[PDB]
């Protein structure tokens, strides 16, 4: 590494020592399924726009047959 | 569209005919012919609302006067009738229903599965004309502009 | 060959398993989509974690967040790249391109 990849590396660890490494097992556990959480909630919506991904490219399929197809 | 009308009056219960031959014989009351000028039409538009001139009024005739009379008899009448009672944004996702293969275009036995997956007894000649009627540039596929025209008039 | 009252009579069957399987290729992606996020986002398995394997858990989850975070955001800018360049084509394709109760009741009445 260098410096700007050790500050990367070092702010991106302090950010995990800010909201995790006070808690105890308890308030520990609870912030566990509270970030899987948002896990689910933004691979849910990576799935919604990887379908969309799959259906823009027919559409712009067809529209370049219209082009293609109309001059 | 066009055929959707057409459709439309072959489908009228007697009740209707009844209907509209006893209000056509009211129209033609005065007429020597039998039939409805822009003086019997002009009758009926001042009767609800407005006046048209008399080639507006022979704009309205002229657009169903199939026989070349420049009147309108009761089967013409009829058609008056059907016209005076989807989307794309609907149909262009039901067009990729159709296109299985997803190349853009609806080719003949993708209408066919369409078809025999339709609950009918699919006849060929049913087959090789909505393939006729659909597809108007004759490469023998349905696109996306010609499938647009071609459900123009069904719910 | 057949009578155009029937070929509007196929029509109507047309869009309406058209519209049949438009609505199944929808809850054969509900399916997919819950078993896809079974698959990334794995339930937890929070009993038996000491403090040390919980703080790494919550640790590794910390990261994860961030990374799958923007890999939504490169699928969420290519479907926005395409919205942009389907008004394009959608565009430059279209750059290339009486009343029946109030007479039935004028002339009759009920
Ligand atoms: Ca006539
Ligand atoms: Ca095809
Ligand atoms: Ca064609």
């Amino acid at each position: 590494q260098t410096e700007r990849e050790k500050k990367k590396k070092i702010l991106a660890e302090r950010r995990k020592v800010l909201a995790i490494d006070h808690l105890n097992e308890d308030q520990l556990r609870e912030k566990a399924k509270e970030l899987w959480q948002s896990i689910y909630n933004l691979e849910a919506e990576k799935f919604d726009l990887q379908e969309k991904f799959k259906q823009q490219k027919y559409e712009i399929n067809v529209l370049r047959n219209r082009i293609n197809d109309n001059q | 569209m066009d055929d959707i009308y057409k459709a439309a009056v072959e489908q009228l219960t007697e009740e209707q005919k009844n209907e509209f031959k006893a209000a056509f014989d009211i129209f033609v009351l005065g007429a020597e012919d039998g039939s409805i000028s822009t003086k019997e039409l002009g009758k009926v538009m001042r009767m609800l609302g407005q006046n048209p001139t008399p080639e507006e009024l022979q704009e309205m005739i002229d657009e169903v006067d199939e026989d070349g009379s420049g009147t309108v008899d009761f089967d013409e009448f009829l058609v008056m009738m059907v016209r005076s009672m989807k989307s794309e944004e609907e149909l262009s996702d039901l067009f990729r229903m159709f296109d299985k293969n997803a190349d853009g275009y609806i080719d003949l036995e993708e209408l066919k599965i369409m078809l025999q997956a339709t609950g009918e007894t699919i006849t060929e000649d049913d087959i090789e004309e909505l393939m006729k009627d659909g597809d108007k540039n004759n490469d023998g596929r349905i696109d996306y502009d010609e499938f647009l025209e071609f459900m123009k008039g069904v719910e | 060959k057949i009578s155009a009252s029937r070929k509007l009579q196929l029509k109507t069957l047309l869009l309406q398993i058209a519209k049949q399987e438009l609505e199944r290729e929808a809850e054969e992606r509900r399916g997919e989509k819950g078993r896809a996020l079974s698959t990334r986002a794995q339930p937890l398995e929070l009993a038996g974690l000491g403090f040390a394997e919980l703080q790494d858990l919550a640790r590794q989850l910390h990261a994860r967040v961030d990374k799958v975070d923007e890999e939504r955001y490169d699928i969420e800018a290519k479907v926005t790249k395409n919205i942009t360049e389907i008004a394009d084509l959608t565009q430059k394709i279209f750059d290339l391109r009486i009343s029946a109760d109030a007479m039935m009741q004028a002339l009759l009445g009920a």
